């Protein structure tokens, strides 16, 4: 974000759990898992303007 | 569905009222206080039906840093009613 | 004679709570100096 | 010293516009400025276009 | 305070912001604005003066409302992307609560007459904190997602704020009211440029926290919160009164000085975006900020206010001295100007 | 001295002892306190104050000379008393001074207090000031504006500072007080009306002493029990410091108000406030003669430690 | 703006790819003038703490015009290095999407007809 | 050009580490020798004009000017050595600096290639020109006149700012060598009818006209002397220098977007011109006159024909050197009466024999005696003005016999007469003063033996 | 030193100032299309990291 | 002309239309509901000027 000081750091506190598709406790699938996937490495490396 | 429009129109009537102060900081203070409560049960719903468990945490995060925010809200309160005798607001008007 | 140097009158106009003082504005008084009202025995 | 204050230190804060001053404070300003221009412009019309059309002699004149 | 809470709260009162610019997860940018909130009000009522109770409660009040609104865009957005943080696909109502919401917290334009007051009750020192390591959290929420937040409210928000931080301190004789209305107005132009080169934005930041910390630190170093009081400063220490007077005239825009720079290079990016409506209204009452800044100038350089007898008595005692910081950040400030390619 | 050096040890507190108090004695024009108090002093080697005076701040700051009258804000009580309700008011002049002379005396006193922990004796203080004052408005001498300017300064600074802890008193009849002056003759002091010393007893006698009563120890002493060091001392040593606002001052609080006294340019910040009634104002143009020519004298154009007129070295490195 | 671009280097000064780039001339005029707005400070300190200004704080002094200095090598460095991306940047784009910056070929002045507006 | 300018700025640590008795003299010398060699600019033996480097040029319209800013500083130094010798010596040393700096950043702006480089110079100048006014200026008003000397700039300032950064964007630099080579032709719409007006009203403004004028009487009243000279001699003409390089773009519009200012101007000239007729106060009538002659300058500026620039760059020089002249001898008739009253001080040259020959040679100047570049400069701007419209010799022609009327008063009024009873005795004249004068007038007589120099870039 | 010193000196001043302009205008070309097209490195805004989607096989089946 | 009218105009009217705004602008009572519901009547009209320009 504004200053990077946690991927500079290496540490991850705040990105392990930021959509739907992330790691759910005991491995149970949240809803909806089939997509946001779909559509979120679909959208990496395409900047936003041209995720959109 | 209509469940959380229901719960925005809360938060915007209780938004309606901070906004109109009546004369008494401690209903303000109350006031806000049911925003709060319809945030939290909007978290918590949209949370529970997107089967969403990562993020229950906030539900409760919203709540803990709340309650501190109230709890100095109130000392403040009290404050006022220890130099004007009265938690009215029309008292608040020094600063002009 | 000597540039002239403002006197107390020029002084006087920045005080008061607002500088271009308007109808009802002017009734007010400048802000106590150590911050702390006189307030009342209460 | 009071003469000179009074004319040219005591004149605006004694200034109230009113009628046969403001009608005469805009007659004074842009009346002339409006006569002139009218009186230019008009040369300078007619000067333009007899140079357009070719009577203008413009001999012998090689500066400007 | 007991060393220990002054540790406790200073620790939040920076920690608030930290996090806010570090984390992702909007929440935990909320949390950094909520920790803000709260280690701030311990320190305005210091004095427990009459004024400071209000001061607190009143500052309290508009930031809580205000935090309780960028949770609501966040829950909000929960529900319309499972993320937790705005995205292209962002409804714009969202995104414009959080433009509203943080144009509070950042005390800009309609939302502008918290900041005054809050500016008046509270100590000087206090006051730079309120002013300026507080404004750095909320800007930073918004620097993260101009990309998504509408171009037509910035500008009506940042046009609003240049003129009624104008209006307001032309009127005021109050110096710590004559800054706040200052911070509304350069606020402004920051806001302004947000939509198109937020890069500009950290610039007319860092030079407007390079041009008021100095500012500040020269109105308590004789703790003055008159323009009377700041006049008799030729009496109580001379020197200053040369740099006080640069300073203030780089704070308005005038060419020579470092001022000039964020004013030009914000004209130059919104006239490059074509804003040349826009831009220019802003420049021409920004010159309205100047006309008070001079009024100042007058009474505390350019002439010579009568003083007291009793000052003579300050003069005798050794002055307690300006911090280094004073001096650094006063000529990096007033003049830099010959490095702004750099700068920007 | 700051919070790094109370954080590590440097506490008010671990420096107070029984004798550690601040004690001051004040009576009329000619009470006799000047003796008591050194008396007093000697007895449990108190740092015995002298009475605030003209030049008392410059004596206190750099070489300690005595100033030129009008660099040390020219005040005459000599003039105070041959011309009272004078055009230019050199007697309100010479009482801001006057007060403003023991804003310092009160604060260098509290400054030792805190620190070496020792007491002090300090005659009359800013609490004793007024009486002075309430006389010379029931008097010709002062109008009713410059009474308000006057207690606007006062109640501005006073309160920071902690009460005396006790305020010893002595009391002499106008009567005695007059003949008293005329053994030591002055031609000005001896020009004083009685009823100006009349209003300047009733006021502590009404106004200070009472005032006192419930905020410090008052012990008041007929003449007779004065001159007397030795009992006064005992009875001061047999007073139980209890009743008074120094009951709350814990190491934590005492900090703050050090770094205060320890502040000069603090102390008397609020003696200078932009009021502008006529006897106060310096004026630009003579002010700034007047600077010049203080910041010019040797030792003064420079911070302590950096002028080398008086023959401070190593500038070029400090 | 110049963040996202591939490779950034997320909390990062001045990226070893700066190496490739000519290091700033110490005497650069701009480091030069830092120098001097550096020894300035200092005065200036002198003079608000009421010292000598000139012959005092020779040490402090110093630590100005060395602090500062020491400061804009390694910014200007930096800064140095930002314009350098930005052409890096700009130029590549030119090409690599041609037809969008084209480069057009003017006529001859024989061929343009200017228009002329008689001063007269 | 970095001598006439680096060693200028050496002054400034000159006039600080220097000795309190030796710091007047270390500074007027230096700077005198500071003028010789700004001389060498003059040496332009072709007619490409000297791009010394990227930044800084000077060609004909500059360099005439280039040379009086670094000449006046020594002449202003001179004559504020008399007030400004009751400081502090603290006092002074900022007041020399303050002079020293203007001719610095007045030597640049004349010097600058790039148009904004101008605008920041440009507008810095009022900085060091309101500290002179306002920190020194006698009377109570001057808090006053230094608010109307900043607002009138700065409001004409900020239009153009937003006018230069949009023609660098319109052009693509704002390079005064480039935007000459390049084609920039306005397409008369409604809007660059404004862009002209954006960039022409900010140097009008400081050029005062008929409509925007009342700043300067205000700010040469009681302005010191220094002052009064830098804004009579260079400050005022920064608004001609402008209007000369500005309009190389904006070519097409000025030909019928010119009329309201033509016409402000000469209607402008001949009420400016009349009201000296009646003004009690000297320096008063000779802002008027100040502004009169400069009305005729924006006249020149605006018809556009070689002649005209010329004429303008002719006058703007030679009724600098003037003005100053008339102002310096003001000030030492107002030393001496301590009022700026004409009708007291009568008689002078029963008592101050050469000081009058010093006012009737500058008076002579001031109306257009003819074998002095003051009046090859009217005749020419006359001349191309009655080219624009035949008519327009009535109105140059009202403003002629007005001119002679007030330039005679001051010395029929100051210079004449019987002496005044007994103002406080008049002390006899300093060799200072006179010889301020004299450094005025005898670089007046050389220039108008070799006009050429001065002629401008037309010509 | 001479009339060729400045004629040389003019033309090399005019080429640096001629190349400044071109590429500065042709910035103001490149940055209009990069931020509307976005298929150049500059405004490349960001969307969450595939780094973090847990592409791991969950107990509830069918997801 | 000179003095009153051309001071009337432009100068001196340019003075006197500002000081009108500030003091309308600045004469505020202080008191927070007031203030308070200003900031409800932004609302609405941001609410409307995403709302009608949606
Ligand atoms: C658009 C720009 C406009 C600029 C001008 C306008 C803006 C600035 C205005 C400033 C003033 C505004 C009004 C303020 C209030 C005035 C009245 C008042 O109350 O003043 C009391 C106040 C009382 O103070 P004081 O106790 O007498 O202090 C003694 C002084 O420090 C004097 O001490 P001293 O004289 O005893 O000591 C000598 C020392 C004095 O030292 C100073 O005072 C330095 C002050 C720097 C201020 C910078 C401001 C910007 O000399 C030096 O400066 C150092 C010389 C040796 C080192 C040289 C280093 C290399 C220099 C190379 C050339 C530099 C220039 C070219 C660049 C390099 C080549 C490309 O008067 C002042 O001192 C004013 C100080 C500031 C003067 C600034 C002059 C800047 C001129 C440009
Ligand atoms: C100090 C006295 C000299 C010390 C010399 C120390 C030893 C040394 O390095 O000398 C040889 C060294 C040899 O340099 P070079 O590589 O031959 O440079 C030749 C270039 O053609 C010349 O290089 P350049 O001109 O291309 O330098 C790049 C840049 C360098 O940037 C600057 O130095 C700007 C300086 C503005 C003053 O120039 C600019 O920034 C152009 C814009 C300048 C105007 C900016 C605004 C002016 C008014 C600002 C007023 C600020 C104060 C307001 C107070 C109120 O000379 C210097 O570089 C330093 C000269 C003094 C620079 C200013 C120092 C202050
Ligand atoms: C178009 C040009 C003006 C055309 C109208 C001229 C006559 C106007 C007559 C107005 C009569 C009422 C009046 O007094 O003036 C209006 C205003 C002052 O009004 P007020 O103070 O209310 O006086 C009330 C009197 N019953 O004062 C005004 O507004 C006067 C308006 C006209 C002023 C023209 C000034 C031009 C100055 C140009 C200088 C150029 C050099
Ligand atoms: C004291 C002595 C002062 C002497 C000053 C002399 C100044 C002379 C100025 C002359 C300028 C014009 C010269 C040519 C005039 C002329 O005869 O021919 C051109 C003239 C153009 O007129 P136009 O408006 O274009 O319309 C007419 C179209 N056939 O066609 C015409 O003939 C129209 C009528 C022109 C009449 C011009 C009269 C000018 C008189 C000037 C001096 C008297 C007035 C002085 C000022 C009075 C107002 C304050
Ligand atoms: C008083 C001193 C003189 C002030 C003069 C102000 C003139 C108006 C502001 C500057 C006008 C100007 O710069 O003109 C050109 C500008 C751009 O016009 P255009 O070419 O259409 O630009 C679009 C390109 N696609 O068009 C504009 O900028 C028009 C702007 C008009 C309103 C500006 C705000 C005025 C506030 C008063
Ligand atoms: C075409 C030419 C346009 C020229 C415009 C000139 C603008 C400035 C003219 C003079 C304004 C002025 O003198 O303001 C005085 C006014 C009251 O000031 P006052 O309370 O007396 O305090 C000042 C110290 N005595 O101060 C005020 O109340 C504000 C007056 C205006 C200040 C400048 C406004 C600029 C607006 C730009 C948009
Ligand atoms: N407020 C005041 N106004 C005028 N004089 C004062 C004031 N306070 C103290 N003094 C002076 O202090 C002196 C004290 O008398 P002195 O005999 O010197 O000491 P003591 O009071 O101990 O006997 C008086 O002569 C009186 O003039």
């Amino acid at each position: 974000p504004f200053l990077d000081i946690q991927k500079k750091l290496g540490i991850s506190l705040d990105r392990h759990f930021m959509f739907l598709s992330a790691e759910q406790p005991y491995k149970n699938a949240a809803r909806c898992h089939a997509f946001e996937k779909e559509w979120i490495e679909c959208a990496h490396g395409i900047g936003g303007t041209r995720a959109k | 569905p209509s469940t959380f429009f229901n719960l925005t129109m809360a938060f915007s009537l209780s938004l309606l009222g901070t906004l109109m102060f009546r004369s008494h900081l401690m209903s303000t203070l109350l006031c806000l206080e049911g925003m709060v409560l319809s945030l939290f049960i909007m978290t918590s719903v949209t949370s529970l039906n997107s089967n969403s468990m990562s993020s229950m945490p906030i539900p409760i995060t919203i709540l803990v840093f709340a309650a501190c925010e109230a709890a100095v809200g109130l000392a403040l309160l009290v404050k006022v009613s220890n130099t004007y005798g009265t938690d009215y607001v029309q008292n608040l008007n020094l600063l002009q | 004679a000597r540039q002239w140097q403002p006197d107390i009158e020029w002084a006087e106009q920045f005080s008061g709570a607002v500088m271009y003082p308007s109808k009802e504005t002017a009734h007010w008084k400048p802000p106590p100096w150590n911050d702390v009202d006189i307030l009342k025995e209460k | 010293i009071r003469w000179t204050y009074a004319r040219s230190a005591n004149i605006y804060p004694n200034f109230r516009p009113t009628p046969k001053n403001s009608l005469l404070g805009a007659v004074a300003g842009f009346g002339p400025l409006i006569f002139w221009y009218y009186v230019f412009k008009t040369d300078r019309d007619r000067k333009e276009r007899l140079i357009q059309e070719g009577k203008l002699d413009r001999k012998f004149n090689i500066s400007y | 305070m007991n060393p220990i809470t002054l540790a406790i709260i200073y620790f939040t009162i920076f920690l608030g912001p930290v996090i806010t610019m570090s984390s992702t997860n909007l929440m935990l940018m909320w949390v950094g604005l909520e920790f803000s909130l709260l280690a701030i009000i311990p320190m305005l009522i210091n004095k427990k003066n009459p004024r400071s109770t209000e001061a607190a409660t009143k500052y309290f009040v508009t930031q809580a409302t205000a935090s309780m609104i960028i949770l609501l865009a966040i829950v909000l957005n929960y529900k319309q992307l499972g993320t937790w943080m705005f995205q292209q696909q962002t409804n714009g109502l969202i995104l414009n609560m959080t433009l509203m919401a943080l144009s509070m917290k950042l005390g800009l334009a309609p939302f502008h007459f918290w900041l005054p007051e809050v500016t008046q009750g509270i100590p000087l020192h206090m006051g730079l904190i309120l002013l300026t390591w507080q404004k750095i959290a909320p800007l930073s929420i918004l620097i993260q997602i101009y990309p998504l937040l509408n171009s037509t409210i910035i500008l009506m928000l940042a046009i609003t704020s240049i003129f009624m931080g104008a209006w307001g301190g032309l009127n005021q004789t109050q110096m710590r009211k004559i800054m706040a209305y200052s911070s509304i107005a350069h606020m402004g132009w920051m806001l302004a440029i947000l939509p198109y080169n937020p890069s500009l934005t950290l610039l007319n930041l860092m030079i407007y926290i390079i041009l008021t910390a100095p500012m500040f630190m020269a109105l308590m170093l004789n703790n003055s919160m008159t323009i009377n009081s700041i006049s008799l400063l030729w009496n109580k220490t001379p020197a200053m009164l040369t740099m006080i007077s640069l300073m203030l005239l780089s704070l308005g825009g005038l060419p020579p000085l470092t001022g000039f720079l964020p004013k030009w290079i914000i004209i130059t990016e919104l006239m490059k975006n074509n804003c040349l409506i826009m831009a220019t209204l802003m420049a021409m009452m920004a010159l309205l900020n100047l006309f008070f800044y001079t009024r100042l100038i007058y009474s505390t350089s350019l002439t010579m206010f009568p003083t007291n007898n009793n000052s003579k008595m300050m003069t005798h005692q050794t002055k307690t001295k300006p911090n280094l910081m004073f001096s650094t950040l006063a000529i990096m400030s007033t003049m830099t100007l010959p490095l702004a390619p750099q700068l920007i | 001295y700051g919070l790094l050096a109370a954080i590590l040890g440097d506490k008010t507190t671990k420096k107070l002892h029984e004798y550690s108090r601040v004690i001051t004695v004040d009576g009329n024009i000619c009470s006799g306190k000047n003796k008591l108090a050194k008396e007093i002093a000697q007895q449990l080697g108190m740092k015995h104050y002298p009475e605030a005076g003209i030049q008392y701040s410059s004596t206190t700051t750099g070489d300690g000379r005595p100033l030129d009258i009008e660099f040390s804000g020219s005040c005459s009580l000599e003039k105070f008393y041959d011309d009272p309700k004078s055009n230019d008011g050199n007697s309100y002049r010479l009482q801001s001074w006057l007060y403003a002379s023991r804003l310092l005396q009160y604060a260098d006193a509290l400054e030792h207090l805190l620190s070496t922990g020792q007491g002090v004796v300090l005659e009359r203080s800013i609490y004793s000031d007024f009486v002075f004052l309430e006389a010379m408005y029931n008097q010709g001498y002062i109008r009713k504006q410059c009474v308000d300017h006057y207690n606007e300064i006062k109640r501005l600074t006073l309160p920071e500072y902690l009460p005396p802890h006790a305020v010893i008193y002595i009391d002499v009849p106008v009567p005695e007080v007059q003949s008293r002056i005329q053994k030591k003759g002055d031609p000005h002091e001896m020009k004083v009306t009685s009823a100006y010393l009349q209003d300047i007893e009733n006021a502590y006698k009404k106004t200070f002493l009472p005032k006192m009563s419930e905020m410090c120890e008052v012990l008041v002493y007929d003449s007779w029990e004065a001159e007397d060091p030795t009992k006064v001392v005992e009875d001061i040593e047999y007073l139980k410091y209890n009743k008074g606002p120094w009951l709350k001052q814990d190491d934590w609080t005492f900090h703050y108000l050090r770094m205060l006294v320890q502040d000069k340019t603090e102390v008397l910040n609020y003696t200078t406030i932009p009021v502008y009634l006529p006897e106060i104002t310096i004026g630009a143009h003579q002010g700034s003669r007047i600077y010049n020519s203080f910041r010019e004298l040797p030792g003064r154009k420079y911070a302590p430690g950096y002028n080398a007129e008086v023959g401070d070295k190593w500038i070029w490195l400090k | 703006m110049m963040n996202g671009r591939p490779g950034h280097e997320p909390l990062k000064f001045l990226p070893d790819e700066a190496r490739s780039l000519p290091p700033p001339k110490l005497n650069d005029p701009r480091l030069v003038y830092m120098g001097l707005l550096g020894y300035c400070t200092g005065l200036m300190d002198n003079m608000l703490r009421m010292r000598p200004v000139m012959r005092a704080g020779l040490h402090r002094q110093l630590l100005f015009v060395t602090s500062f200095v020491f400061a804009g090598y390694f910014y200007l460095k930096r800064q140095n290095y930002l314009y350098a991306v930005k052409d890096h940047d700009m130029f590549g784009y030119i090409k690599l999407h041609p037809e969008d910056f084209p480069e057009k070929e003017k006529k001859t002045y024989a061929e343009i007809l200017e228009p002329f507006h008689p001063v007269r | 050009m970095l001598k006439i300018i680096l060693p200028s700025l050496m002054l400034l640590p000159l006039t600080w580490l220097s000795s309190p008795k030796k710091t007047w003299t270390n500074v007027t010398s230096y700077s005198f020798l500071i003028s010789l060699t700004s001389l060498t600019l003059l040496w332009q033996t072709d007619e490409n004009y000297k791009n010394f480097s990227n930044m800084f040029s000077s060609d004909p319209l500059s360099t005439p000017l280039i040379i009086l800013t670094a000449w006046l500083l020594p002449l202003m130094l001179m004559a504020s050595q008399n007030h400004l010798k009751k400081d502090n010596n603290v006092l002074q040393k900022l007041y020399i600096s303050m002079l020293i700096s203007l001719q610095i950043l007045l030597i640049m702006t004349f010097s600058a290639t790039e148009l904004i480089m101008f605008y920041i110079l440009f507008e810095a100048t009022l900085i060091p020109t309101l500290i002179i006014i306002t920190r020194w200026g006698n009377q109570t008003e001057r808090l006053n006149a230094g608010i109307y000397f900043l607002f009138y700039t700065l409001i004409g300032s900020i239009p153009l700012l937003i006018a230069l950064i949009l023609i660098q964007n319109h052009v693509g630099t704002l390079n005064l060598m480039i935007l000459s080579f390049t084609t920039h032709t306005l397409d008369a719409s409604w809007s660059n009818n404004l862009l002209w007006l954006a960039c022409m009203m900010a140097f009008l403004i400081k050029m005062p006209l008929y409509g925007v004028h009342l700043w300067l009487p205000k700010a040469h009243v009681e302005a010191p002397i220094a002052g009064s000279m830098i804004l009579a001699a260079i400050l005022l003409k920064l608004g001609s220098y402008g209007m000369i390089r500005i309009s190389i773009i904006l070519d097409p519009l000025t030909k019928y977007m010119a009329y309201p200012f033509i016409l402000l101007s000469l209607w402008g000239m001949i009420m400016t011109s009349s009201i000296c007729l009646r003004q009690t106060d000297l320096k008063s009538l000779i802002a008027y006159s100040s502004v009169s002659h400069m009305a005729l300058v924006i006249a020149s500026i605006m018809i556009q024909t070689p002649w005209s620039f010329m004429g303008a760059t002719m006058l703007m020089i030679a009724h600098g050197l003037t003005s100053s002249l008339l102002f310096c001898l003001a000030n030492s008739n107002y030393e001496r009466i301590h009022s700026r009253t004409m009708i007291m001080a009568r008689g002078l040259q029963m008592v101050f024999p050469l000081m009058a020959t010093w006012w009737l040679m500058a008076s002579l100047a001031n109306l257009a005696l003819p074998p002095s570049i003051n009046l090859m400069g009217e005749l020419f701007i006359t001349m191309s003005l009655f080219s624009w419209s035949n008519f327009t010799i009535i109105l140059m022609g009202i403003n002629i016999i007005i001119t002679g009327m007030y330039s005679m008063y001051m010395i029929i009024t100051t210079q004449r007469g019987k002496l005044t009873n007994h103002m406080i005795n008049l002390q006899p004249s300093h060799t200072r003063e006179l010889t301020l004068m004299a450094l005025h007038m005898i670089p007046l007589i050389l220039l108008t033996t070799s006009p050429k120099l001065i002629t401008g870039l037309t010509m | 030193d001479g009339p060729e010193k400045n004629y040389e000196k003019t033309l090399a001043i005019l080429q640096i100032e001629s190349e400044k302009a071109e590429l500065r205008l042709k910035e103001q070309e490149v940055r209009r299309l990069m931020r509307a097209r976005g298929d150049g490195p500059w405004y490349q805004f960001p969307t969450p990291e595939k780094e973090f989607i847990d592409h791991s096989p969950k107990a509830t089946p069918d997801n | 002309l000179d003095l009153i009218w051309l001071e009337k105009t432009i100068p001196k009217s340019t003075s006197t239309l500002h000081t009108n705004m500030t003091t309308l602008t600045t004469n505020q009572k202080g008191l927070i509901k007031l203030y308070f519901m200003s900031f409800l009547i932004n609302i609405i009209l941001i609410i409307i000027l995403y709302s009608i320009n949606l």
